[PDB]
């Protein structure tokens, strides 16, 4: 944000030694006022008239209203603000004067001064009360109703008592009275005429310089950053959408704070946000059933799969219920079937949520039946009033997808285990990630390791032992019997977010049960909008998978707080076989990296298993083995690159010596593309492995003695016969 | 239990080596196999490995005796990515690359002095391209290398 670009460095000093001599003389801070609107100054040589590379019709002269009080004569002028956005100064000097009159240096300040103006304290936030009745100083405070150097005429109206009864009116009219004051006070000779022929106004911008302009260069500063960040509709704007349980939430911004790290969650479904606060306990991992959202059942996990979403998939709806029978038969004792009790709330909401309609009554047996509607067609439900208990059968003029047609049941739910009693199953909190402070995990090692890898010698061991240590305790994730797979802080952290939450008012167990979804290798899944309890309770929620990925790029990652990402995000996700994409950096500069020398066997190996034909084949052709022995080349060379023992020698050398084996191995390369019928599938991969070596060596070069470029310093290498005096070639082809 | 990716890559690197051509490989041979697969075991260490089973000529292994010589050191060592996350940590810009800057700034996070002279110097010692910086790939290194 360089605010003054200076032109022409034609002129020796003076030209300089004047531009300074004006700039010293301006505020530190006006400056900052305005290299913070985004203006910038520009001092130029002789450009003065439309000759300036910015001076071009843009938003020129519309109204006449110029130079102190008047004049226009463009061709004439030195000084000039491109008005319109992002305040433009642009200015020049000839031959060497400025004092003397500097009735020619206070345009440079007033023509200055209509930048920060109307957008100063006379404007931005309003005309603020404190220059509201600055403007009264017209006639009314002290007996100086002396103002003939503002007011001549737009304000000789003395007989107009100035308030908010007109000024709204001219506020350019109070501005050049902003810049002609701006211009005195600052100006390098009459600052007193704004002293004595002004009463306040000098005390004004003396407040100005006594800390005005640090004001607005704070609010602006704030603003600076408030502006142009990324959406997110904090507070319970979101809260709101996040589906979590208020009294939670609030009962997690606690934690947050506590500890110091983040807390991601996915989406809470709606039709669960208040069975949870209700006490209805959630669904763990034992369960794979599907949820449902519509009926009495809605956010509960019908045992019976053809009353959840997936209503008619004969399939998924079949091998659906198949999924909650075994999560009984294998979980027994924990996860189990109980009739579905709707009980008081509940009702009134899956009333004006739309989910139902109370209406009708009647008679069966003996007891009271209130009857449940809902256009689904091919079920129909109804409740008891003992025990608010729930019924349903197949209409009597249907059937069940899958080939049932039953009478009057009882809805069994599915239910977990919780102090020895089957309680209802419902959404539970996913945690997308949990974000430790850095700082925090240091608390986490403990001391005695820690100590005994602080007190060492080798420095380069230093940081081996370090970061081990910091993967150790930090990064690690082994798997779990219970809990899914997941960090060894992450479960602490995770008893700590459901002690939390029931030390509050919850009797349904834990709600948060397995992992950070960032582990969720196997059946990862992609959420557009994501709920983030920031260090500091700020609640928020992203839009994009990217608002979401940008605002872990911004404020976690690079802020010192410990994020790891989907192992499975890039690949293939074996579970689902879904392609999540999140920018890797590693990935990010691989364009420009010799690879190694396993990453290249490696990349063969995946060739060879797919055209099932590989690099080389296993013949007599003594033109195969040629390309066989050809790889084992190139599979030095890379190797040969990334040696360990190149620390013996000096940066200028490394790359050198570098650049070297790695032109070595551009070429044994570009040997192979050349030789036999090497399949078309290779043909590419090579052709890929040359851009790398090159951008790669472009590189090492660009870091020294620069001007040479690789396709050229190619040519100049004899790789005939001899290797020898090759390299001395090389050494000053770079001199 | 290696996945099949963990085989083609292991004899599609097994035999890259293999000059005679047959199924076996000698002693210097197997150093060789392995290096380029990224490891690189010591100069005895080499032995018990092979050393272990010699019903061949007394100092070469198939494949069927590499292939199920690999997990002495393998379906334990699931490290490659514990790694790989320490260091987009380190990387604390996007840049891929990471950099004395860095380094000392993260040292400190996790509460430890590092003096400006000995950064601009583990930097150094880690960096084998002389770029100034280091990227996964000797991060790597510095790392497991033992
Ligand atoms: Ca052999
Ligand atoms: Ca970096
Ligand atoms: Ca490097
Ligand atoms: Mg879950």
């Amino acid at each position: 944000n360089n605010l003054v670009k200076t032109e022409f460095t034609n002129e020796t000093l003076d030209k300089i030694q004047q531009t300074q001599d004006l700039l010293k003389k301006i505020p530190k801070d006006v400056l900052e006022i305005y290299s913070e609107l985004g203006g910038e100054i520009y001092f130029t040589d002789i450009d003065l008239v439309e000759h300036k590379e910015l001076q071009d019709l843009s938003e020129e002269e519309k109204n006449s209203m110029n130079s102190r009080g008047e004049k226009v004569p463009f061709a004439s002028r030195f000084v000039f603000e491109k008005k319109r956005e992002t305040p433009k100064l642009i200015i020049n000097i000839k031959d060497y004067a400025i004092n003397s009159e500097q009735s020619k240096e206070v345009y440079y300040e007033i023509g200055k001064g209509i930048s920060l103006d109307i957008i100063s304290k006379d404007k931005s936030l309003d005309p603020e009360f404190l220059n509201l009745i600055k403007s009264l100083s017209d006639d009314s405070d002290s007996s100086d109703l002396l103002f003939s150097q503002k007011f001549k005429e737009k304000l000789e109206l003395n007989n107009k008592s100035i308030d908010i009864n007109f000024i709204k009116e001219n506020l350019t009219e109070f501005q050049h009275a902003f810049s002609l004051a701006f211009s005195y006070y600052f100006a390098p000779d009459h600052r007193t005429v704004l002293e004595l022929y002004a009463p306040d106004m000098f005390e004004y911008m003396n407040k100005l310089e006594k800390g005005g302009f640090e004001k607005i260069s704070e609010s602006l500063k704030k603003e600076g950053v408030e502006k142009d960040r990324i959406d997110v509709l904090k507070g319970e704007k979101a809260l709101k959408a996040s589906g979590l349980v208020p009294e939670h939430a609030d009962a997690f911004k606690k934690i947050a704070r506590e500890l110091n790290t983040y807390i991601l969650f996915r989406p809470v479904n709606k039709l669960a946000t208040n069975l949870i606060k209700s006490g209805v306990a959630t669904k763990g991992l034992n369960v794979h059933g599907k949820s449902s959202d519509w009926g009495p059942v809605a956010g509960y996990i019908p045992f019976d799969q053809d009353l959840s979403k997936k209503h008619g998939q004969q399939l998924a709806v079949e091998k659906g219920n198949l999924e909650n029978k075994k999560s009984i038969t294998e979980h027994e004792g924990e996860i189990g079937k109980i009739p579905l009790k709707l009980d008081h709330l509940r009702i009134e909401e899956l009333k004006e949520n739309g989910i139902i309609l109370k209406g009708k009554k009647e008679i069966d047996n003996g007891k009271k039946y209130y009857l449940l509607e809902s256009n689904n067609q091919v079920y129909e439900f109804r409740i008891s009033d003992e025990n608010n208990e729930v019924q349903y059968k197949t209409k009597e003029g249907k059937i069940t997808v899958l080939g049932e047609k039953f009478n009057w049941r009882n809805i069994e739910v599915m239910a977990k285990n919780v102090e020895g009693v089957l309680k209802p199953l419902t959404a539970d909190y996913d945690l997308f990630a949990l974000a430790p402070s850095l700082t925090e995990i240091k608390k986490q090692i403990p001391q005695k390791e820690w100590d005994k890898v602080v007190n060492t010698p080798n420095s380069l061991e230093k940081q081996k032992g370090v970061t081990n240590l910091l993967i150790k305790y930090g990064i690690e994730r082994k798997p779990d019997s219970t809990k899914g797979t997941l960090s060894n802080w992450q479960k602490q952290m995770l008893d700590r977010l459901n002690e939390a939450v029931k030390y509050t008012g919850y009797t349904g167990g834990d709600v948060v049960n397995h992992g950070t979804e960032q582990d969720n290798e196997e059946f990862p899944e992609k959420d557009n909008e994501i709920f983030i309890i920031n260090p500091e309770g700020e609640f928020i929620l992203t839009k994009n998978w990217e608002m979401t990925g940008r605002f872990i790029e911004k404020n976690i990652t690079g802020k010192d707080y410990l994020y790891y990402f989907n192992r499975s995000y890039n690949k293939i996700a074996p579970g689902n076989k879904a392609y999540i994409e999140w920018t890797d950096p590693i990935t990010k500069a691989k364009i420009n990296t010799i690879p190694t020398s396993a990453e290249f066997i490696k990349n063969l190996s995946s060739i060879r298993r797919s055209s099932n034909v590989g690099v080389y084949k296993d013949s007599g052709d003594k033109d195969e083995f040629a390309k066989k022995e050809s790889v084992k080349k190139i599979a030095g060379y890379l190797s040969d690159y990334y040696n360990s023992a190149n620390h013996i020698f000096s940066q200028e050398k490394k790359r050198k010596i570098s650049i070297f084996r790695g032109i070595q191995a551009y070429n044994e390369i570009e040997n192979v593309l050349k030789s036999k019928q090497i399949a078309p599938e290779y043909k590419n991969y090579f052709q890929y492995l040359k851009e790398r070596i090159t951008n790669q060596v472009q590189l090492l070069l660009t870091h020294q003695k620069s001007n040479i470029e690789f396709k050229l310093l190619y040519k100049q290498l004899n790789f005939t016969e001899n290797e020898t005096d090759n390299f001395e070639v090389f050494q000053k082809i770079i001199d | 239990a290696a996945t099949e990716e963990q085989i083609a890559e292991f004899k599609e690197a097994f035999s890259l080596f293999d000059k005679d051509g047959d199924g076996t490989i000698t002693t210097k041979e197997l150093g060789t196999v392995m290096r380029s697969l990224g490891q690189n075991p010591t100069e005895a260490e080499l032995q018990d490995m092979i050393n272990e089973v010699d019903a061949d000529g007394n100092g070469t292994i198939d494949f069927p005796e590499f292939l199920t010589m690999m997990a002495r050191k393998m379906k334990d060592t699931d490290s490659e990515e514990e790694i790989r996350e320490a260091f987009r940590v380190f990387d604390k810009d996007g840049n891929g690359y990471i950099s004395a800057a860095e380094l000392r700034h993260v040292m400190t996070n996790l509460g430890e002095k590092l003096t400006d002279e000995e950064v601009d110097e583990m930097i150094r010692e880690a960096d084998i391209d002389g770029d100034g910086q280091v990227n996964y790939e000797e991060f790597v290194q510095m790392m497991t290398a033992k």
